[PDB]
């Protein structure tokens, strides 16, 4: 009798404890009397934990839970393309029903590794710091880590905006965020037009605590259905520190044994589960990619935290964000000397592959300087040299907000950067000197331009030798 | 043992020496027993009623108006880190403390007393006399001067020092150096047979030193010497 | 009957019930393969490993994949041994997961073929080598400065892109051709792509037939993680027992390992130890480290790749790990950066076999005084920086002049390397080494370029080189 | 007093490259002493988190 | 049957659980029916706490288990010189069984204050170093404290060897080492001719935490077998450390709460009852000797902690090895200011004091 | 505080101030009350619940079309320890800070804030 009907015997904190449901499966999908839905997580001797996905005020001991005999799944289709939705697939935006026709489960294997294929196309952020030193390619997943106030949600926005000319899905999930901060950002993206191609999952602080838990993995199942037809799929994490809270409050809300910073024994294997599904498919699998961007909060630069060593071993790379260069006001403050990328080089074109090179080296030699600049001349032969350098180097990669540049302009920049046509362009006129720069090149370097989109390798030296001249020749320096 | 001091105190008024070689160990297996009884661990995993137990074995060791007792009891510091409960808690029972030190141990000093962790009840004015208190005063704020200028010693040198501070560094060495003794005991590990020495020329030799009367000696000759005429002695068979 | 029943599920932890009198021992494989009866159930094909008896015939297990879908009555079969993977000629060239079946797209192991357990006690005291003898690698470096030796455990270390996974192909290659033996590969905790990266690496190099590959990746249990070490170690067993020939074994991380032990310790229940740790972790890392040995019929040695976790080398991972290595190896960006692969430190890298007693008393003596002339070099490099080089001194010129060239014939070309360069490669015996540098530390050769020893391998071949230039 | 402003170059050269390598011995020792506190502060942490796991 | 009888009702981590045993002693050592030794540890109200000394994967809930009637033991005398044996005291070397005839407990007191004399004979370990700076007499124990791989093996080996013309007995015990390097120790033992008056125990990292935590005492108790009949022992504890650590992961895995570095309560306990054995006799009880050698390493050459600390304050004296010194060619590295012999001196011979 | 001010938001569409002199207290409070409901500790001693019990409370400070609520939070900061679990967890819901110094007050400047090291997003 006992079957497929329950009693709730304990209510608690979001956690109710049911006796009955001898067919329950593990991570099954349940439903209580007053319509609230369920998943039973802990199958025990006699009773089942089960965790509450929505407001436990009205359930009282002694209430009826019914069985659904679902797997916890999601709706996936191209109708949730512009909407917002929770983690269980219900539209909030209110703009009506979804139309979806099909769902699949939110725990899905990864694929093998004889399924994929090496990473080797570009993912451009429209991010000139980004796309020169820490390149992203499509299939890799990469961290970006820092306080708070440091622009990880500025680099989100920007890189899902300069994604409009290029085939790919943007997917955006908001883990313990505030809904206001969520809303301006939905406003943000239909005004700039990346509403077309984007899906927002959201899960405030507000919610219970397994929707926050879930709502990574519908990101994921809402994004390998597009994978897997053979399209291009981002994935932004807002958050995963407030995921592995809210799960460490379930596990600890269901009496299981506590770990290090009372987190389960099971965080990383959450983590690991999660960040495996993103990858490369091989031509035989359609040639389909899934690309995320996992973000974690650090509390005053502290990375030697737990789960921000768990995020860094499983990342194939690492963006550091610094609150005292932020402050400084180098933005978006990217530290490149922490900043790594395991792939880069092969998610470069070529023309950036070449010009990056002695970018490296004079921003690398200009940081260990920069101690000693405030004590005037050292050596005046290298040194001054070296400074300002790397004075202009850092005045070059500061951009402004929702304003991504073509990795052409971006190229073509750094070119004239890295060959000394800025050694005597004063440090304060940087800025304008490259806003001109775009202007002059959209008028008179319209070959330069498609040369370059066309072939992806810089043009003929001379040429852009010259229109770098011709443009100097125009330049008034103030 | 306390039972039998106790005897002596309290049924024949006598004056009873107490001599404990090691009461951390008391407290040690008390914890060691503690899990076993029942009780839930305390901070450091020791037993709940650390201080209770303790305090009860303490009190116990005091003079009353039939007899006097005098304990001297040694406490071993786990790990060297004195803010171990144990340590900790019984620094309120005792009424003069003598903290050694591992540091002063490798420098070669004995019996490494550190000079200014060390506290009394009886360095007050009124019982030891004003000249008394005064000298100890004296070398307690010179030593103090020294502690505060050591990491500028360590990394720019004694050259940046000003003369006010050359000079407080050249007395502390020697101060620091002269609070060394050679014990009768320790003859066996070095050959020297040891001193004693009374507590007025302690005074003196110590106030001598803070007046610069013997500025010109080398510090060498300030190590396990005894009074303050061995020093003379030393560094005149030394050479000087 | 033998026949289990599911009456507990909390996450990779899963509690099966037995009859009375027919409990399965600790370690033993357990198999559950459900097919779905109806609608409301999912078919399910999970592996689990007893770890502890309850009491009232009930028993813990760990799960080795997901365990979505269990139902509680589900029924569990006991295959009476342990996790067993297929062993012998069938596995070389092939990937496997920790269960032992295949992952590449070449088919399945057919199910008559040979299996042993992956669970074994150490061999016995006196079934071990009474000898130490060293491990010809045909490498200049290894042979001369850090010797390896055959039974032991080395440490690996390097930055990323300094040429490790380079050197381990090369060493395959070179004991595969010279002594005849084979290498296996143990990517404990391993990046997906990463290790699909290294297949193809493998495949391409032409040294993927005479290996055995093993992945456990990040996205497994760890349960699973902690396991697919000793199926990797059970496939070169079989290799020492049964053939008696040397074999390489190479460990991805094993940091991960001990992770994944201390995830399942924590899963358990047990109260952790020290910095966080399992109280086991010495236990299970001995028990890992002590198979690894040298007998009368063969050897594994083994390379193993070692993460420190902040930095810290007094963390209780890293010296239980140290704990068990007999020499260590370090690869600086510096000599890469230079030109001179495989850029093995000369002055970091130290091992316990450079000894007289066991390499020789001229092997030990050349050994020591290239080591002073390259620290003697190393000192003067401020000096040379700034006084110049007419400052020093006759003696100061003449070591520079000698140390020069001892640094560049540290170089050497590999035959996995002719795919950058096109020099076939070649392989150095260690008397050649000990005789070219002994040669070369007296002066024989101060008149042929600096460059000419660069890339060359044995010391006629430098003769040649310099004839070639004129 | 040419020689006299050479010689006080050269020793106040010295002089700040004697005190960079006792900051940076000094640092050496510090950062062991650091590792010290963090393993013991993690120790301790775990200690209390899994004795009041056990007080329930 | 039953008070003699039990079943097995929990197995795990090398702690078992039995229904039964009413006449059980505590102390007292028990067999599975797999052969497998294990010793009664705690007799609850219900049952009976047992340690497994050796594979507990054969021991399954429900098997049998029966008593012995004999407290922990060890095998002892002559016929046990030049063999390699387990704690237990079985072979290992595979040369056939040891015909002992007589037993010692694992556990003895210590003896008393007036059963000791003043430690006045010297031991020659042939060292020029340790035999010029550190003197060591009969009957003191002394701590050998060191880094990884800064000779401590080596000083003891070549003490062993030295002690072929002199009539003493020496006990190599190994906690924790590499079986390999066991091997050759007795190797290079065999080809020095000290097999003739050596006895060696090993437990290696392989074996369960039991043996390495019993094994320092089987050690002792071979070793008193000899000391109470006038002769002199001397006894070598290859990690005590080791030790140390087997005995925390055996305390952890019976739930008792844990001090500083997870360590304990009566982990100086631990040490301090197999220390105290060690002893000079008076000339009442025959003038019988034992020396013992621990040896102890450490993290970066710390020696504040707790381990150290702890061995420090039982010991009469420390012997610390410095790794710069052993990096920089001087063998053996003997840090010669933070090394002292409390009871040396008197131990010298009157050349050598001059 | 909050539903007395909610009133005011809804029912009137009036822009309101709502005042709490110490956020931290409210989880000290909780922390405090959780041990003895049975929950087993957290990371520094605290509920399980804090991240779930603190949202709940700001989420309810927000924007909307009749209206709006605007909270000026004073919070304590233990030890001066940012990285504590409950200033942590209260600083992700803050838009700006306001930090008074106490020098510029000595100088006579009022109201004395600081214009550097307040911040706004
Ligand atoms: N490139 C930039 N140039 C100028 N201002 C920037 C830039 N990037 C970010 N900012 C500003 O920095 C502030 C914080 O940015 P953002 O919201 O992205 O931070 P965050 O790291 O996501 O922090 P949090 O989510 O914790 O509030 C905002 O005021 C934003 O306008
Ligand atoms: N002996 C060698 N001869 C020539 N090139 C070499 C040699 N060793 C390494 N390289 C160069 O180094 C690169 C390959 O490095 P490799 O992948 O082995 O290093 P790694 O440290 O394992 O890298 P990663 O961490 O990215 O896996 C190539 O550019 C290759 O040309
Ligand atoms: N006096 C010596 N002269 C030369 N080599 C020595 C000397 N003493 C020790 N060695 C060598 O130093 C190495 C390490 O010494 P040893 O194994 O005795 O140290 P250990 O501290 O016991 O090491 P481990 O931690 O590996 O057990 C060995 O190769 C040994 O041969
Ligand atoms: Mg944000
Ligand atoms: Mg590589
Ligand atoms: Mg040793």
């Amino acid at each position: 009798q006992v079957s497929d009907v329950g009693t709730v015997i304990q209510v608690g904190d979001g956690i109710a404890r049911a006796h009955g449901l001898d067919n329950v499966m593990s991570g099954e999908l349940v439903e209580f009397a007053n319509g609230v839905m369920g998943m039973a997580l802990n199958l025990e001797e006699n009773n089942v934990g089960i965790v509450i996905l929505g407001p436990y005020t009205g359930i009282k001991e002694g209430d009826e839970v019914r069985r659904t005999g679902r797997i916890m799944e999601v709706p996936v289709g191209e109708a949730l393309i512009g909407r917002v939705v929770n983690p269980l697939g219900q539209p909030v935006d209110g703009l009506g029903p979804v139309e979806t026709t099909e769902t699949r489960p939110i725990e899905s294997p990864a694929p093998g590794v004889m399924d994929r294929r090496s990473v080797h196309e570009p993912l451009q952020t429209g991010i000139k710091a980004i796309d020169a030193l820490v390149p992203i390619g499509r299939g890799q997943r990469e961290l970006i880590i820092g306080d708070r106030q440091t622009g990880k949600t500025s680099v989100a926005i920007d890189t899902i905006i300069n994604q409009k000319d290029q085939n790919m899905i943007s997917i955006y999930v908001a883990i313990g965020q505030k809904e206001s901060t969520v809303r301006t950002v939905v406003e943000t993206l239909r005004k700039h037009g990346a509403l077309d191609y984007t899906i927002v999952v959201t899960a405030s602080a507000s919610q219970p605590a397994p929707l926050l838990f879930l709502a990574p993995y519908a990101g994921v199942a809402m994004g390998e259905y597009f994978m897997y037809k053979g399209k291009h799929v981002l994935v932004v994490y807002d958050d995963l520190s407030k995921q592995a809270a809210a799960y460490r409050e379930l596990s600890l809300l269901l009496r299981r044994p506590p770990g290090r910073e009372a987190y389960p024994g099971d965080i990383f294997y959450l983590h690991s589960r999660l960040l495996e599904r993103a990858a490369k498919l091989s031509d035989a699998k359609g040639g389909g990619s899934l690309t995320a961007l996992p973000f974690v909060e650090t509390q005053a630069g502290d990375i030697s935290a737990y789960i921000p060593t768990n995020v860094i071993s499983i990342t194939d790379g690492q963006i550091f964000l610094q609150s005292d260069l932020f402050f400084s006001g180098v933005r978006p403050a990217i530290n490149a000397g922490l900043s790594v990328s395991r792939v880069g080089g092969a998610a470069q074109i070529k023309a950036m592959k070449k010009v990056a090179g002695t970018l490296r080296l004079d921003l690398a030699a200009y940081r260990e300087l920069e101690a000693f600049a405030q004590f005037g001349s050292d050596l005046d032969k290298a040194t001054q040299a070296k400074l300002a350098r790397g004075a202009r180097t850092v005045e070059v990669l500061k951009q402004d907000l929702h304003q991504p540049i073509p990795v052409e302009k971006q190229v073509l920049i750094i070119y004239a950067l890295t060959r000394g046509f800025l050694d005597d362009i004063p440090v304060e006129d940087v800025r304008r000197f490259e806003k001109e720069f775009y202007l002059f090149l959209d008028q008179n370097g319209q070959h330069l331009l498609e040369h370059i989109r066309t072939t992806k390798d810089l043009p003929n030296e001379d040429d852009l030798n010259k229109a770098i001249e011709a443009f100097k020749k125009t330049f008034v320096v103030s | 043992g306390l039972t039998m001091a106790e005897y002596f105190r309290d049924e024949q008024g006598q004056d009873v020496l107490l001599f404990i070689d090691n009461i951390f160990r008391f407290t040690q297996a008390g914890s060691e027993v503690s899990a076993l009884l029942g009780r839930m661990p305390s901070a450091v995993g020791y037993q709940p009623t650390l201080a209770t137990e303790m305090g009860q074995l303490q009190e116990r060791i005091t003079s009353t108006a039939k007899g006097s007792i005098t304990s001297i009891q040694a406490i071993y510091v786990p790990a060297d880190d004195y803010t171990d409960p144990a340590p900790a808690t019984t620094f309120s029972h005792l009424d003069a403390t003598t903290n050694l030190e591992r540091k002063l141990a490798e420098m070669g000093i004995y019996p490494a007393v550190d000079p200014l962790a060390s506290t009394s009840r009886a360095l007050a004015p009124e019982i030891v006399g004003e000249e008394h208190y005064q000298v100890a005063r004296k070398v307690q704020q010179t030593l103090q001067r020294y502690k505060e200028l050591q990491d500028i010693i360590a990394i720019l040198g004694m050259d940046e020092l000003s003369d006010e501070d050359k000079l407080v560094v050249h007395r502390a060495r020697r101060i620091q150096f002269f609070l060394s003794q050679n014990f009768h005991v320790a003859e066996q590990f070095t050959g020297q047979p040891g001193s004693y020495v009374p507590v007025k020329e302690t005074v003196r030799g110590f106030k001598e030193i803070l007046e610069g009367k013997y500025d010109h000696l080398p510090e060498d000759a300030f190590r396990l010497v005894g009074r303050i005429e061995e020093v003379v002695e030393k560094a005149k068979a030394m050479g000087v | 009957m033998t026949r289990g029943r599911v009456i507990q599920v909390m996450g990779p932890v899963v509690d099966v019930k037995f009859e009375n009198g027919h409990l399965p021992a600790i370690y033993n494989a357990l198999k559950i393969q459900h097919k779905a009866r109806n609608e409301n159930e999912v078919d399910i094909d999970l592996t689990l490993e007893v770890a502890l008896h309850l009491g009232d015939d009930t028993v813990r297990t760990i799960a080795m994949a997901s365990t979505d879908g269990l139902i509680r009555g589900m029924e569990v079969i006991d295959t009476g041994a342990p996790i067993s993977v297929p062993v012998g000629e069938v596995t070389l060239g092939r990937v496997f997961n920790v269960l032992g079946e295949p992952i590449d797209l070449e088919g399945d192991i057919p199910a008559d073929a040979r299996r042993d357990p992956i669970h074994r006690p150490a061999p016995k005291f006196e079934e071990l080598a009474t000898e130490v003898e060293i491990l010809e690698t045909g490498i200049k470096v290894v042979d001369l400065l850090a010797p390896y030796i055959k039974g032991g455990k080395i440490g690996l270390f390097g930055g990323a892109g300094v040429g490790k996974t380079v050197l381990i192909q090369e060493l395959i290659h070179n004991i595969a051709q010279e002594h005849g033996g084979i290498s296996v590969f143990a990517g404990v905790g391993e990046r997906t792509r990463e290790g699909n990266d290294l297949y193809h690496e493998m495949k391409d190099s032409g040294v993927i037939s005479k290996t055995a590959m093993v992945f456990g990746q990040m996205n497994e249990p760890p349960g699973a993680r902690m396991r697919v070490a000793l199926t990797g170690l059970t496939m070169a067993e079989y290799f020492r027992d049964e053939q008696g020939q040397d074999v390489l074994l190479f460990i991805d991380n094993i940091f991960r390992f001990t992770q994944a032990g201390s995830e399942v310790s924590a899963l358990l229940g047990r109260m952790p130890s020290a910095v966080g740790y399992q109280p086991t972790l010495a236990t299970e890392m001995g028990q890992l480290q002590e198979r690894i040995t040298s007998t009368a019929k063969g050897s594994i040695t083994s390379i193993q790749a070692i993460y420190v976790p902040a930095d810290d080398y007094t963390d209780p991972a890293p010296a239980t790990t140290f704990s068990h290595l007999d020499a260590t190896t370090n690869l600086e960006r510096k000599l890469a950066e230079m030109g001179i692969y495989p850029a093995v430190d000369p002055l970091a890298s130290t091992s316990r076999a450079l000894a007289p007693e066991i390499v020789g008393e001229e092997h030990y003596q050349v050994a020591r005084k290239v080591q002073q002339t390259l620290q003697r070099y190393k000192e003067l490099q401020d000096i040379i920086a700034i006084l110049g080089m007419d400052e020093l001194s006759d003696e100061d010129k003449l070591v520079v002049h000698r140390a020069r060239r001892i640094q560049f014939f540290l170089s050497q070309n590999f035959h996995v390397a002719e795919q950058f360069t096109g020099q076939p490669g070649s392989y150095v015996p260690v008397k050649e080494t000990v005789r070219g540098f002994k040669e070369i530390l007296e002066g024989k050769y101060d008149h042929l370029p600096e460059d000419a020893f660069r890339l060359v391998g044995r010391i006629e071949e430098v003769v040649e080189k310099a004839k070639a230039m004129g | 007093l040419l020689d006299a402003k050479a010689s006080e170059h050269a020793a106040r050269m010295t002089a700040m490259k004697n005190a960079t390598d006792n900051a940076n011995e000094l640092i050496r020792t510090l950062t062991l002493s650091y590792n010290r506190a963090r393993q013991a502060a993690i120790t301790q942490e775990i200690t209390e988190i899994v004795a009041g796991a056990n007080a329930l």
